[PDB]
RNA sequence: AAGGAGGUAAAAAUGGUAAAAAA
RNA sequence: GCAAACCGGAUUAGAUACCCGGGUAGUCCACGCCCUAAACGAUGCGCGCUAGGUCUCUGGGUCUCCUGGGGGCCGAAGCUAACG
RNA sequence: AAACUCCUGAACCCGGGACGAAACCCCCGAGGAGGGGACUGACGGUACCGGGGUAAUAGCGCCGGCCAACUCCGUGCCAGCAGCCGCGGUAAUACGGAGGGCGCGAGCGUUACCCGGAUUCACUGGGCGUAAAGGGCGUGUAGGCGGCCUGGGGCGUCCCAUGUGAAA
């Protein structure tokens, strides 16, 4: 019981010898609502194809979510080259104040109080990627205790 | 040469961290000794000692690593995530009490030299004494 | 109180009065870094007793004449040929910046 | 003014019913069950894709519309909500529910919003002594909504008090079908009055 | 720029230019005018647009437009210098109002009565 | 003899033709 | 010897141009004066750190090797929007 | 929604009715503290208290995407909207009209002005191989900043006290 929450659609033509052939790109984000997510872009001639296949790539491109009440446990300045996603902690009741893909992905993680600013290239592709790696670079007290105990 | 054997050290650190090479060397000084003191002292490096190369006193530093996971390549994660030299020889930061960062808001560490010696975020705020803001690390 | 300050002596050349380059410094209220700053004052020398360098602690007193403010109460040291040299070097680099 | 007129035309507009008008818009339709769905020449013509922001705005509306007031003062008291201390959202909800008019209504004296606000601005309510008009009057823990002396000998006031006896008031709504009063107790929560609305939507929205 | 150079110099403020010198704080002015004509916007139009030259009560021969169909305007009107260019008439800046001292909107308008003149369409029925 | 790269010689008689545009 | 400008020649619809015949400024020698550029590695300078495989030029060592300094290519990590 | 229904009762009629003002003053005490009596309303008989009682103003932008909301005729690159990108060149969801609806409501749009978004002069928070950019290059003045070790200094720096930072 995930959630196929489509983000948007892209239309990519290649200039046929006798015309032009577009193809659908399905930017999809898959959640669960409590704390698991995955990302996928669909690559297909007609829309639904792309949507489903995308949803499926989101299905296998997974990642966990550490929640405290409903916020981040710190502050990350993540940068997928072009884009630059930045998250900062907020108190309960604040709401999910974020951009497009930020709040989408994060509500498929089900955040509740996250101050988020998004800088640089706001290109939805690299935005999704930067986001995914921002939460894929989420450290917590637990993970701290692992390595900051010393092996 | 060198303008900051300190920040240069921090850099060689960043090398060994980002390259995964168990240990790395960095010349003789009392202050580096204080810093690396703090570093082991919060479970980060693997240690230090006053060594020597060619006849020149140095200070070698071994460092910490995590577990080797599979799937997306074998690359294990880092322990000494990142350190940033704050008070450059142009931005001579001088934090005090009510000042002081929070570093990753909760965890991390601030390294700062005060009236008495080399302190840390939580320490220096607990102490109630401040000074220059060296690096940040988490 | 009455503000005083130390400073490097410049020009004995005035009769019974000298000039003194004072130094202060401060960071940038928005751009970190401290900045070195020069500011000469009127070193009041009733019994002409300071010369070409003589760092002295100088005293803000009752007005003496045109801009004639400050004085001296006590001395620090002598023969500041170095800092004074830099002073005259600046003046030289001034006499090397023509628009004509 | 505060809209009025084609009201439970709003009931259908959201996609969820809202008593709003008692008796009938509470009966076999809040304009609903007959023909419930957003009004107009369109309406029942294939629902679409309202952006996240859109159903967010809608949530905001929805909320202000069940709270028979202007979105003006809805907003104003929202500002007042994030102003002082408290859990922004749920507290905001509470701050809405603490207003004299809905207090008079949910007490039972009124059978829904419009009637209620009429009665309230008609100064028929005496809290700790004084008859107050001033519909946007939020009381305080340690006060009590009463009815006027001649407003005891009153038609559908009595009819209300009659078709009410047995209908349990809120946990912070103290009833008094004897002294003809209504203690404003504690400070209620989304669990006390759950309306088809999300808090963080209205927040995130308003706090753009 | 390494802190030092930044301090020695300065990162100058953008400044503006006002793409709209209605000037004095006066974007409301007494459009005296002269001529009418037509003119065209790029490759897909052709219309009218006046030229109202205005003189304000400070100067300039501008290009004062009009709020559209329903005209009179002849040569005075007090064309109320307003503001807003488009891909039409190399100017379209400082529009007209209708109402002012003249024009008072389209003979029968049912919407933009906030400049297009007509009061309150009381059909008295 | 594979590729890729690094410097030396090869190779066009002639060409004017536009355009608001259709998806 | 060469060669802009300049003339003949042939070419084309035109040839003030490329191809051919002559021919000058100038390209050389010294003093001076101008100071420009794709002055191009389009990459400032100084240091320290971070895989190696190689072709080659100079400095040192008994030398199928090492080591100082440089000069082509490759490719860890890393970086870059991409080529790189 | 209207009409029909019952209810309440803005506006409005009559009546009573302010706080805003107790000091100054004479007097007993001494001209002091105290104690007494007396004067003092511009608003305005307005606030407001009681009773009598009538349903009793509705607009402004929009409906192409940004930015929430569509159907119908006309118009035919003409008339025209237009912050941006454009929309119309005879089946316009963008013009103009009409039903509906989105918003806002005693206000709604329009322009002007400023701050933001603009991290788009970047301190937090940018860049110089090819998009904007190395100065053709060597010299060095000042200036800028500076390797290991000890001790003095306590200028920068940190800490507690502290004067002032009025009021608003």
């Amino acid at each position: 019981d995930f959630e196929e929450k489509m983000i948007l659609i892209r239309r990519t033509a290649r200039m046929q010898a006798g015309g032009r052939r577009f193809r659908f790109g399905a930017l999809v984000v898959v959640g669960d609502r409590q704390g698991r997510v995955g990302l996928g872009f669909g690559k297909a001639p007609e829309v639904p194809l792309a949507v489903q296949k995308a949803g499926y790539y989101a299905r296998r491109n997974m990642v966990e979510v550490p929640l405290q009440n409903g916020t981040i446990p710190h502050e990350i300045e993540v940068e997928f080259g072009a884009s630059k996603i930045v998250l900062k902690p907020a108190a309960p009741g604040t709401g999910v104040i974020a951009g497009a893909v930020p709040r989408a992905i994060l509500e498929l993680a089900g955040v509740t109080d996250i101050l988020t600013k998004e800088l640089g290239s706001r290109n939805p592709i690299n935005i999704a990627y930067a986001t995914m790696e921002a939460l894929r670079q989420l450290r917590t007290k637990a993970d701290v205790e692992r390595l900051r105990k010393g092996e | 040469m060198l303008t900051d054997p300190i920040a240069d050290m921090l850099t060689r650190i960043r090398n060994a961290t980002r390259v995964y090479k168990e240990s790395t060397d960095v010349p003789a000084s009392r202050f580096k000794e204080e810093i690396l003191r703090i570093l082991a002292r919060e479970g980060f490096i693997k240690g230090y000692e006053r060594v020597d190369v060619d006849g020149k006193p140095y200070l070698r530093v071994y460092l910490k690593y995590g577990p080797r996971r599979q799937g997306p390549d074998p690359r294990p994660e880092q322990v000494i995530h990142h350190i940033r030299r704050i008070s450059k020889p142009g931005r001579r930061v001088y934090v005090g009490v009510k000042e002081i960062p929070r570093v990753r808001r909760g965890l991390g560490i601030a390294i700062l030299s005060t009236s008495k010696g080399v302190l840390t975020d939580r320490e220096a705020r607990k102490l109630g004494v401040g000074g220059e803001l060296i690096c940040e690390v988490w | 109180p009455k503000k005083v300050l130390t400073g490097v002596v410049v020009s004995d050349k005035m009769q019974k009065t000298v000039t003194v380059l004072v130094e202060r410094q401060f960071p940038h209220p928005l751009y970190g870094k401290v900045i070195k700053r020069s500011k000469k004052y009127l070193a009041h020398d009733p019994e002409e007793k300071y010369k070409l360098g003589d760092v002295v602690e100088i005293i803000e007193s009752r007005p003496i004449s045109k801009r004639k403010r400050f004085r001296v109460l006590r001395l620090v040291e002598s023969g500041r040929m170095d800092l004074v040299e830099k002073y005259l070097i600046r003046r030289q680099n001034y006499e090397s910046l023509s628009k004509r | 003014g505060r809209y009025i007129g084609p009201v439970c035309r709003l009931c259908r507009r959201e996609g969820v019913k809202l008593y709003l008008k008692g008796e009938r818009c509470y009966s076999p339709k809040c304009a609903m069950e007959r023909r419930p769905y957003p009004p107009g020449q369109h309406g029942q013509k294939r629902a679409r894709r309202p952006s996240d922001y859109a159903v967010r705005l809608r949530e905001k509306q929805k909320l202000r519309r069940i709270y028979g007031i202007s979105e003006r003062q809805f907003r104003n008291l929202f500002e007042e909500a994030s102003k002082k201390k408290g859990v922004t959202g749920s507290v905001f909800l509470g701050l809405l529910e603490s207003r004299l008019d809905n207090v008079v209504y949910r007490l039972g004296f009124a059978v829904s919003r419009r009637q209620a606000r009429q009665l309230v601005r008609h100064g028929h309510i005496t809290v700790n002594g004084r008859r107050v008009d001033l519909p946007s009057y939020r009381v305080r823990p340690g006060d009590e909504i009463a009815v006027a002396e001649k407003s005891r000998n009153l038609e559908l006031i009595r009819q209300n008090l009659e078709a009410m006896k047995g209908r349990k008031v809120g946990p912070w709504l103290s009833l008094d079908v004897e002294g003809m009063k209504g203690k404003f107790l504690r400070l209620p929560d989304r669990e006390d009055l759950a309306l088809p609305v999300n808090e963080q939507l209205v927040i995130e929205f308003y706090s753009r | 720029p390494t802190i030092n150079q930044l301090v020695r110099k300065g990162r100058e403020k953008v400044r503006k230019k006002s793409k709209v010198p209605a000037l004095k704080g006066a974007p409301f002015r007494r459009g005296v005018c002269t001529v009418v004509r037509t003119v065209t916007p790029k490759k897909p139009n052709s219309a009218l647009r006046k030229v109202a030259k205005v003189r304000l009560t400070s100067g300039y021969e501008v290009t004062a437009y009009i709020p559209g169909e329903g005209h009179n305007l002849q040569e005075h009107s007090v064309v109320l210098i307003r503001g807003g260019r488009v891909k039409d008439l190399p100017g379209v800046r400082y529009h007209i109002v209708r109402g002012v001292y003249d024009a008072a909107g389209v003979k029968d308008r049912k919407k933009s009565r906030s400049k297009y003149g007509t009061k309150k369409p009381k059909e008295a029925a």
